[PDB]
């Protein structure tokens, strides 16, 4: 069993506190995981202010970006969960906050606040469709040129729906819809039996 | 300021899945029944929509089995009825909504058993 | 026009209905008896007004609303539709 | 009901943005068609861009509109700045893949699920 | 031919593959090799197939002798024995 | 009232005085891990693997048996209720044989699982272990009993759902077996069961003995079409053939069980199938050739031949999908002379007001009835999961069960008042005996078989049935929705056939001999090409070659139920779809598009060309098709006797006899049963 | 292999082959599964 | 998953006692050639805020001179018994960084003696038969093993809900899993954090008015190993 120090999950708590009394117009939720980490959870519109506080203030320096992702809860109605893990060499503390965009309801850039966001914006919008606006160059970055369809939205299938092959006949790589020679096979695991009461 | 919209949100267009596989594809949204193998209950929980079955045909080199249909395997889980049905409207997607059925109360009691007359 | 079939497609506990069913339960015995091969079937649709199908011969089938209509107008129609 | 604009207040404003696209585009096709040797016609290219924006003539909301240009453009960026060669555009023509008939007798006579 | 009767018809065209080429078979045929293996006259109603080598070997199982008629066979090895 | 209050883990769940500790866990959602109870077999208490910690107790108390009481709190995670299955599970499994990777309920235990949930991570057991010599228990259920945890569902179930009371506990000590003692085989149907129900793989399924492996099997959920009862069923497939065939649970139609027909004759399935559009060829055999050519061979000659020279002969396992596509086809050149093998008197109302044709009185209606009046049929080996209904309702409840057949094994105590269908005469004159018994009972139902209506003097025997039903609910004076008549099918597509207006009874066609038949799915001889004329040019519809290949003109390879998304119907009416699981073989096609397809090459075309289409067509001319899972309420039983009243029959002194007498006529009937190597295993082992 | 010689079980191979790919020994994949859905045969003999 | 080899240790010191010569020789021929300095010198200068600001973390920032080794910040592993010097830079520049690369090469060998010199007798994974496999004696001599052994292997740990971002001192810099995870044995998100798309982003920052041949060191300078920027 791991060893854990509550030290830091009163350190944290504390700190979540404070974040969200100083910025209760966005901040709708903010836990420590038992694994002593803290996760703010802002309104999608607190995305600029709440970042910029973290970045400038002096009882909470937050200046990089560890990373800008997006999982994907099909069920909720704002599909995508955005999650910026942002840490402070000064503190030796990392916060995440995380925020909620449906696929049309587009969320703020902040590459204003850290420029680090300038490629991952990216990424997410390549794999999961959330627009970000003001962001200086959105565009694909991991898909190939004329990919169509978001790749790691929870509703694409993994082999995808175009492979591509050389054709003779016309001299040319060329898409066709994907044939696959052994389907991936799909083991059903779960077992029909819960662990405990979480 | 807000715009007004009754358009049910369809968003068919930006998904990018290809014409063939939006309107011929039948999603059932069912909660999966107990295999009755085990009697455990944990995988009778969620709702699940699952794209309609699709062509297997043997492949000759090796007699793997082989398939053209891309949505097959995919099975998306959803909480609740409501929310399944609003990701096929939105996504275009067909589909047949099957009620959950729950075991019925039974009334048990080890007397019985022993009855004088049963 | 040769009927082969009638299919009163009337919707239980429907107000409109009331008039079809209520042929069914006063008339509908008498109809059978007079006609006694042509297939009248008395069916239950749901959340849908009655109708009155009837097939004519050569696969062609005509429709005969019967929502809100009372008793005899329901027997009136039935026996305008077999001539 | 109650969304946010995304960057069309109105079907109408985004119309107005789709019209400029359009444009881009149909200035487009005859540069491309020579830049990257593409063996087709400008006519019959710039017919496949009105296929394109009428593929999605049916979308009523404004929002979606708003992305589906915000995305168009980006195509068009792909292809003026050029990261899309040939491969990549004459792909929009369908132009190796065998077209299916669409005819109920001619899917019964070859495919199991139509 | 091969272990489970896998013999390409007369007619089929894998056996195109096989033109100009070895079709791949193993004349050391399992069905017969553990036969020739003789029945282990155990003393003991019950007696494990560790499977020789111990944890080299396959999972620990216990056999009953006790049917007098037939003989116990480990469902890994196949060896069976006999009281 | 009636609602004590009791808390699990302080959640004050309120249950009615009567539930058990596992049963109260359960309302809050908590699973007490269990083993040896099941919720529709009898609490036994075996395994003790359930104990859970009541608060302020000193010892823990057996969740399944417990009746709970006010206050109390279960603390079911409590170190204590971890201690008592930590422990619990170190005795399972010491006296265990590990050879997971041999039992085939590899993925599929409630003994890892609950082991690897909630028991320890190794073991203590440095003693050696005990093997249990096996048992050859019967054909399809292989017992490798050393697996066994003495957890006694099996001898429940062997008697409780089935009235076999042949399994049972042996000897006592660690060398107690649950196996039988002498070797008399288990044969029974709800046979295969067992096999689900035994939570170990010590009893496991024969021919589905090593084929898979369970997290592989892509579970696929629909309907079982051998028998009328349309029992749910999910069909476990992998890569592309059905592997097993299992049951899923349906309150009112299969709670749980399947018959041994139903998942055993799964096999049947893949051999002997249809799968080339053939047609006869000049020399005289049937040569396999492309659609093209196999459907004008029919489309022409549906041109040459009008209304009445063009028949059907549909029966058995086709979907309402294809019966409608059959009846729009043949009216389009305007015969109307669709028919079914099995026939259904129609003399009085029949098809037209849907309860002459339905058990209305719901499968679910047997457990609130007071006395059953079968007649002539055998429901054990005719509605296997209805004859389980009238099973549980005579144990728990207290069913009166009275037989007018042959005198014959029912798995309950039934009173046999004869073999005579006039003594049907004699209770509705109030001379015999149960008579009375009858006026005694508030809620009655009759069941009149459809076996029973096969026979010549079945319009008679209808008749008759109706007129004692009629006194019994005036003498009885039972309420209106409560209804006394109701009659059971024994062939999937008899209920949808006449729902779209299909008449029953071949007897149309042999009146005036049609120039051309289709045999839609049709292995029984109700017509012959002896009796056709002298062209003979029938076609088959069907997935099977069997009876009505070797005499067909042409073959359309049709598919199964395993292998399209049709609609079937039991028979109190419920609607039910089942879903493609594998994709037809062969150039095999969906029954309803060969005969929309065959109508595109013929000029009158059938207006759906979309499944979906296909069912909205089954909504005008019926309402059952359409929606599904819902039993239609209503019924005109009125009218319909005034007509009985009108038709004057006699019934004839021959004593009215189930075809299925014992179960060797069970196990194959229909063709994919015909068609079963296990089920033709099963059929020797029995001679 | 010489000092310590290696177990003989009377399966193992004593001549053992090389690359075989561009010689015609070479593996030729194969399914080594039987049939699995029988057909209906027709009748042979003219009805 | 397996303790090491009966003998790896020893060969893991014989290595590590001459490695370093090695490091020295390419010193002799790189680290004061007159001609490596000068196309690696003042290329690709990187200030200390706008290091951060780029989420660059790796030996990019720690070159510019701030000080951040996760591996004494935020010690994972046993990293805190051994005691090692993070080569922090001045002048931060392509010759800088790499004077620091050669520099954790020379403290890796400080901290590779100290785990050969300090490693305990005991086991090599947990005790839990419920996230790790059983031994293969046990699960062929024990039933409870071979149960755990069949479900771990075909079904899985059965993580409990939750969601973590955790990140090491991978070579390249700071390498974070975030592990979102159901209940389930299959996880639900994993992204990987790679140092490597935030060192590239940076190539746009870093080579300003530079030459072609610029260009070609500074892609060295970052260390970009396409698989963990791509993923
Ligand atoms: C040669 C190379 C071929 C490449 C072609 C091109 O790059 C691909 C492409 O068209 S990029 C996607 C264009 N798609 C839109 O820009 C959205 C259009 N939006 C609508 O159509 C709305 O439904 C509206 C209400 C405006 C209907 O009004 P209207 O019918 O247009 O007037
Ligand atoms: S039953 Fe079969 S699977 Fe379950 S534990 Fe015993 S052996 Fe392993
Ligand atoms: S056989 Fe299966 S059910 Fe019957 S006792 Fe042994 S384990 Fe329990
Ligand atoms: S379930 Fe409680 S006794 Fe077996
Ligand atoms: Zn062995």
């Amino acid at each position: 069993v791991r060893p854990r120090s509550d030290v830091t999950h009163k350190q944290l708590s504390a700190f979540g506190e404070y974040v969200a009394e100083i910025l209760p117009k966005y901040v709708q939720q903010v836990q420590v995981s038992c694994l002593d980490e803290l996760e703010i959870c802002i309104h999608p519109d607190g995305v600029i202010p709440t970042l910029t506080f973290l970045r400038d203030h002096t009882n909470a320096q937050f200046k990089s970006l560890a990373d800008l992702t997006a999982v994907d809860v099909p069920t909720r109605q704002n599909r995508f969960e955005i999650v910026y893990n942002l840490l402070s060499l000064r503190f030796n503390s990392r916060i995440r906050v995380k925020t909620y965009a449906d696929e049309l309801t587009p969320i703020d850039s902040i590459v204003s606040v850290h420029i680090a966001a300038n490629w991952y914006e990216r990424e997410v919008w390549d794999m999961f469709g959330v627009f970000f606006f003001n962001h200086p160059d959105l565009r694909r970055i991991l898909t190939d040129y004329g990919f169509e369809g978001h790749p790691f939205r929870k509703d694409f299938p993994l082999t995808g729906y175009v492979e591509l092959r050389y054709d003779d006949e016309v001299k040319r790589v060329v898409a066709e819809p994907v044939e696959l020679a052994q389907e991936f096979r799909k083991f059903d695991l779960n077992s029909p039996w819960e662990a405990f009461p979480a | 300021q807000l715009i007004t919209v009754d358009e049910k949100l369809d968003i068919t267009t930006l998904t990018g899945v290809p014409e063939e596989h939006i309107k011929t594809r039948k999603v059932r949204i069912f909660v999966p029944a107990r295999n009755n193998m085990q009697s455990g209950v944990n995988n009778t929980k969620k709702w699940k929509m699952e794209f309609d079955t699709r062509e297997r045909w043997e492949n000759p080199l090796m007699g793997w089995a082989s398939t053209a249909d891309p949505l097959s395997n995919m099975v998306l889980t959803f909480s609740a009825k409501e929310d399944a049905i609003a990701f096929a409207e939105k996504n275009g997607w067909s589909y047949d909504v099957e009620e959950k059925k729950v075991p019925k109360p039974k009334s048990k009691s080890y007397g019985a058993n022993f009855s004088w007359n049963k | 026009l040769g009927l082969r079939e009638i299919r009163v497609h009337l919707c239980q506990r429907s107000p409109g209905s009331q008039g079809v069913r209520d042929f069914i339960v006063q008339r509908y015995v008498e109809l059978k008896k007079a006609h006694p091969n042509l297939p009248i079937l008395i069916r239950e649709c749901s959340e849908v007004q009655p109708k009155l199908w009837a097939r004519y011969a050569f696969g062609q089938e005509k429709t005969v609303s019967l929502n809100n209509l009372s008793a005899d107008e329901v027997t009136r129609a039935m026996q305008n539709v077999l001539s | 009901t109650s969304v946010k604009p995304i960057f069309s207040r109105d079907l109408n404003e985004a119309k107005r943005r789709v019209r400029e696209l359009y444009r881009a585009w149909y200035r487009e096709v005859p540069n491309t068609v020579h830049l990257m040797q593409l063996d087709i016609t400008v006519k019959q290219g710039r017919d496949k861009v009105r296929e394109m924006f009428m593929k999605n003539a049916h979308v009523t909301d404004p929002r979606v509109v708003d992305l589906l240009v915000i995305k168009g453009k980006m195509e068009l960026q792909e292809t003026i700045k050029v990261w899309k060669q040939r491969t990549h555009v004459m792909r929009f023509f369908h132009e190796t893949e065998t077209p299916r008939p669409k005819d109920f007798l001619s899917k019964f006579y070859m495919g199991h699920d139509p | 031919i091969t272990h489970t009767g896998q013999v390409y018809d007369e007619k089929d065209y894998r056996r195109v593959r096989f033109v100009d080429r070895q079709k791949e078979v193993n004349e050391n045929f399992a069905i017969d090799l553990i036969a020739q293996q003789p029945v282990n006259e155990v003393e003991h109603r019950i007696i494990a197939c560790d499977g020789g080598g111990g944890a080299l070997g396959h999972p620990k199982v216990y056999i009953n002798l006790d049917k007098e008629t037939k003989t116990g066979t480990c469902g890994y090895c196949g060896l069976q024995f006999k009281q | 009232s009636n609602l004590i209050e009791v808390f699990v883990d302080g959640q004050s769940v309120m249950v009615e005085p009567g539930t058990t500790v596992l049963q109260a866990c359960e309302k809050v959602g908590m699973q007490i891990p269990r083993f040896c109870y099941h919720e529709r077999l009898s609490v036994a208490g075996n395994c003790r693997m359930c104990l859970v910690e009541i608060e302020k107790a000193p010892k823990v108390v057996a969740a399944c048996a417990m009746p709970v009481m006010k206050g109390w709190n279960i603390l079911t995670n409590s170190e204590k209720s971890k201690k008592a299955r930590e422990g619990v599970m170190e005795f399972l499994l010491a006296n265990h044989p590990l050879d997971c990777p041999i039992c085939d309920q590899g993925g599929e235990c409630d003994l890892q699982d609950q082991s690897m949930m909630f028991g320890s991570d190794r073991s203590r057991f440095l003693e050696g272990k005990r093997a249990v010599e096996d048992k050859n228990i019967g054909p399809l259920v292989k017992t490798i009993m050393t697996r066994c945890i003495q957890c006694t569902r099996c001898i429940r179930f062997a008697s409780e759902i089935a009235g076999v009371d042949d399994l049972g506990t042996t000897g006592r000590g660690n060398d107690m077996q649950v196996g039988t003692y002498i070797e008399k085989m288990f044969m029974s149907e709800l046979s295969g069961n067992v096999i689900d129900i035994c939570p170990v793989g010590a009893l496991t399924s024969k021919p589905y003995a090593f084929t898979a492996r369970p997290w592989e099997t892509r579970k696929t959920e629909s309907i079982d079409v051998m028998d009328a009862v349309g029992s749910n069923i999910v069909v476990s497939t992998r890569t592309g053939e059905v592997m097993r065939i299992l049951p899923r649970m349906h309150e009112d139609i299969n709670e749980e069980w399947i018959s041994d027909k139903t998942r055993f004759a799964y096999d049947g399935l893949k051999r002997q199938r249809l799968t080339e559009p053939m047609v006869r060829n000049e020399k005289g055999l049937l040569t396999y050739t492309s659609w093209e050519d196999a459907l004008s061979r029919v489309a022409g000659m549906l041109q040459n031949f009008e209304g009445n020279a063009v028949a059907a002969i549909a029966g058995g396992l086709v979907d309402a999908e294809a019966l409608v596509a059959l009846k729009d086809l043949l009216n389009k050149v305007d015969s109307d002379n669709l028919c079914t093998e099995e026939i259904f008197p129609t003399e009085g109302a029949g098809t037209d007001l849907r309860s002459n044709y339905l058990l209305n009185t719901t499968i679910a209606g047997v457990e609130e009835a007071d006395v059953v009046l079968l007649v002539g049929t055998n429901p054990r080996f005719e509605a296997p999961l209805f004859n389980a209904r009238i099973r549980k309702s005579w144990l728990h409840n207290d069913l009166k069960v009275a037989l007018i057949g042959s005198p014959v094994d029912l798995t309950y105590r039934y009173d046999h008042l004869g073999d005579s269908p006039k003594i049907l005469q004699d209770i509705a004159s109030g001379r015999h005996s149960f008579c009375e018994v009858l006026k005694d009972a508030k809620k009655p139902m009759v069941v009149l078989g459809s076996s029973a209506l096969q026979r010549d003097d079945g319009a008679a025997i209808l008749v008759a049935v109706s007129n004692m039903v009629q006194k019994i609910r005036v003498t009885t004076g039972v309420a209106a929705e409560w209804k006394v008549m109701n009659i059971l099918h024994r062939i999937a597509s008899q209920v949808a056939a006449l729902d779209l207006g299909y008449k029953p009874g071949v007897e149309a066609i042999r009146k005036n001999p049609p120039k051309m038949l289709f045999l839609l799915g049709a292995d029984g001889g109700c017509i012959t090409r002896q009796d056709l004329p002298k062209d003979c040019f029938i076609v088959y519809q069907g997935h099977h070659g069997d009876v009505g290949a070797p005499m067909a003109d042409v073959i359309l390879p049709g598919a199964a139920y395993t292998e399209k998304s049709a609609t079937y119907v039991n028979t109190e009416g419920r609607a039910q779809q089942t879903k493609v699981a594998v994709t037809p073989p062969g150039l095999a096609r969906e029954d309803w598009k060969i005969i929309r397809a065959l109508s595109e090459i013929a000029g009158i075309t059938l207006p759906y060309d979309t499944l979906d289409q296909v069912r909205n067509r089954l909504e005008e001319v019926s309402p059952n098709l359409v929606r599904y899972d819902d039993i239609e309420e209503t019924n005109y039983f009125q009218q319909a006797s005034e007509l009985a009243k009108l038709v004057n029959q006699e019934v004839l002194a021959d004593p009215l006899v189930p075809p299925q007498l014992t179960i060797k006529d069970f196990y194959m009937t229909d063709s994919i049963s015909r068609a079963s190597q296990t089920m033709a295993k099963c059929v020797k082992a029995v001679t | 292999p010489t000092t310590n010689p290696p177990t003989a079980r009377k399966f193992i191979w004593t001549n053992h082959k090389f690359n075989v790919s561009a010689t015609p020994e070479q593996y030729v994949p194969y399914s080594t599964t039987r049939k699995k859905i029988h057909e209906w045969v027709p009748p042979s003999t003219p009805y | 998953h397996q303790d090491l080899p009966l003998g790896l240790l020893d060969d893991i010191y014989e290595f590590s006692k001459n490695f370093s010569l090695r490091i020295d020789e390419v010193e002799e021929m790189l680290t004061n050639n007159r001609i490596w300095r000068n196309r690696t010198v003042d290329i690709g200068v990187v200030t200390a805020e706008d290091a951060l600001n780029y989420g660059f973390s790796g030996v990019m920032l720690r070159g510019s001179g701030i000080q951040w080794d996760l591996r004494k910040t935020q010690p994972y592993d046993v990293y805190d018994q051994v005691e090692f010097d993070v080569p922090i830079g001045s002048r931060g520049d392509c010759y800088d960084r790499y004077l620091c690369r050669v520099e954790e090469m020379r403290q890796s060998l400080r901290i590779i003696e100290q785990c050969l010199n300090k490693m305990p007798p005991g086991e090599i994974k947990v005790d839990d038969a419920k996230v790790s496999p059983p031994k293969r004696a046990e699960m062929k001599t024990s039933m409870e093993s071979l149960i755990h052994h069949f479900k771990l292997y075909t079904e899985g740990y059965q993580v409990p809900p939750g969601a973590t971002y955790t990140a090491i001192e991978a070579p390249k810099g700071e390498f974070g899993v975030y592990l979102v995870s159901d209940g389930s044995s299959r996880p639900y998100r994993c992204k990987i954090k790679a140092p490597g798309f935030a060192h590239l982003a940076g190539l746009d920052k870093m080579s300003k008015g530079h030459m072609l041949a610029d260009v070609v060191a500074i892609i060295g300078t970052q260390d970009i190993v396409f698989g963990e920027i791509d993923r």
